[PDB]
């Protein structure tokens, strides 16, 4: 019994570890975010499947790493589902062939946010999986240790919904204009959602940001946002309603708005968050 | 936040 990764990384009779690189694809699904799905990614068989039946669990300890580790989720293996991080071994896979066959193991998040997300830089650990392997034959007892890595920069879901991008930065007309903002939110389910935008502000009312630009900046403007040709306070609920599985648009537009005194030349910059919530 | 929005402008003469 031996294994091999996809890009043919592999594991011996009798055991050890190798790091699997996954270019990784997370999603909200209903009930639980897929992280990865690792039935594409490592293979095994069974050397002698004509005098020996192999048995492979998943075994207890298998866990998440690196910044997934605060949170908790589901491992579907072998088409049903059990809490991860592993408390207890899983039922076996047999594997009797000498064909290289699926390890069938995919791992989920529990949502515990809105939208929110946890972002993995290329390179980092994101699980440990204990592969056992046992069979009807002798006392073998053998332990295939799976370090699986994200290949890629990318932002695991953590709640319910997702957004078509995490970081947007749009260009206004120079002063005066106005240029829509694209960023849209859906959901695995119906979700009563809302939102609320975040940053520093310059008015009494609470809907003119600042303007940080660092180098050579403007005097007089800041940024403000609207929706539906309405302004849009910071700290202050969006009702969407209710969203499901098709897009919708924040309909978020920036323009320029005076903050008092003169207006002077120069750059001007706002850096402005979006946080949604369930309502 | 989940989304940052960065906005950038200028002001001309
Ligand atoms: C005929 O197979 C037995 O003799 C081989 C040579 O000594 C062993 O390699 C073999 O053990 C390996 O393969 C089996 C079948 O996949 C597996 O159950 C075992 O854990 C080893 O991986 C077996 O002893």
């Amino acid at each position: 019994f031996a294994c091999k990764t996809a890009n043919g990384t592999a594991i011996p009779i009798g055991g050890g570890s190798a790091n699997v690189y996954v270019n990784l694809a997370p999603a909200v699904n209903v009930g639980q975010n897929l992280v990865v799905d690792l039935s594409t990614q490592i293979f095994c068989h069974n050397d002698y499947p004509e005098t020996i039946t192999d048995y492979v669990t998943l075994q207890r300890g298998s866990a998440y790493g690196g910044v997934l580790s605060s949170f908790s989720g589901t491992v579907k293996y072998n088409g049903s589902s059990y809490p991860f991080p592993t408390t207890s071994e899983t039922p076996r896979v047999v594997y009797n062939s000498r064909t290289d066959k699926p390890w069938p193991v995919a791992l989920y998040l529990t949502p515990v946010s809105s939208a929110g997300g946890v972002a993995i830089k290329a390179g980092s650990l994101i699980a440990v999986l204990i592969l056992r392997q046992t069979n009807n034959y002798n006392s073998d007892d053998f332990q295939f240790v799976w370090n699986i890595y994200a290949n890629n920069d990318v932002v695991v879901p953590t709640g319910g919904c997702d957004v078509s991008a995490r970081d947007v930065t749009v260009t206004l007309p120079d002063y005066p204009g106005s240029v829509p903002i694209p960023l849209t939110v859906y959901c695995a389910k119906s979700q009563n959602l809302g939102y609320y935008l975040s940053g520093t502000t310059a008015d009494a009312g609470n809907s003119i940001f600042t303007n940080t630009a660092s180098f050579s900046p403007a005097q007089g403007v800041g940024v403000q946002l609207t929706r539906n040709g309405t302004i849009i306070p910071a700290n202050n609920t969006v009702s969407l309603g209710a969203v499901g599985t098709s897009a919708v648009s924040l309909g978020l537009t920036a323009n320029y708005a005076r903050t008092g005194g003169q207006v002077t030349a120069g750059n001007v910059q706002s850096i402005i968050g979006v946080t949604f919530v369930y309502q | 936040a989940d989304v940052t929005i960065t906005v950038n402008g200028k002001v001309v003469a």
